């Protein structure tokens, strides 16, 4: 049978390590010289985004 | 917040 | 030993927030100097690609 | 009242929107000057060991 | 027409498939000349801290 | 859409 | 299957 | 762990 404990499991061990993984290679990123000198790419500016993005869609669901 | 920092 | 309502807001925090982090990685790559000149992986052309791919997954699921 | 279909909506949106989009970073990286002819990071190699992985999680919860 | 099930596959393959790949770039990340040389970024380093997170999440689910 | 905007 | 390509 | 094993 399907086991729907087993299934959250995976679930919520896949995507938070897929998160602090993307965390760490936007970080890499961020450094990468040929976007240098570029505030669009800074890691404290696309942060703010990013968590800007998540709460309108967080919002939405959970007031 | 700094690079490779979780967020 | 199981809250529903918190799962939901942890697995829709992490995925949401790395969608937003994968698109600025993605930004940042296809700026990278060793693809320039290959059209493929032009950022505007890679996105349409994507949302290609997102609306037949999605279409199947929701009319 | 929180909407299960709506959050499903997102759910399914994100992850395969992040699929795509990691298909393509994955893409621009096994290019990049610094790996070439590593078999390890040649795109088909990588795309094999990844199938080969997603299968074995799959068979667990999916025949 | 909405299948539970077949959701549930989608939805898993993806994430499933987002981690596998989401490593790879990862790994291929810790080795770009900028960074190799910044032990906040060496591979194994960045593992530790990333299962580190996914315990913490876990445990929080389940005993 | 540009580099960095979300999608 | 070639770089870039959905997998 | 070595640079693109999964983890």
């Amino acid at each position: 049978a399907f086991n729907q404990t087993e299934f959250n499991k995976l679930l919520l061990e896949c995507v938070v390590k897929t998160q602090s993984s993307v965390a760490k290679i936007l970080g890499i990123e961020s450094l990468s010289p040929h976007v240098s000198g570029n505030s669009k790419f800074e890691y404290a500016n696309m942060v703010e985004d990013i968590r800007e993005k998540v709460s309108s869609e967080m919002e939405r669901f959970f007031p | 917040v700094e690079p490779g920092d979780d967020f």
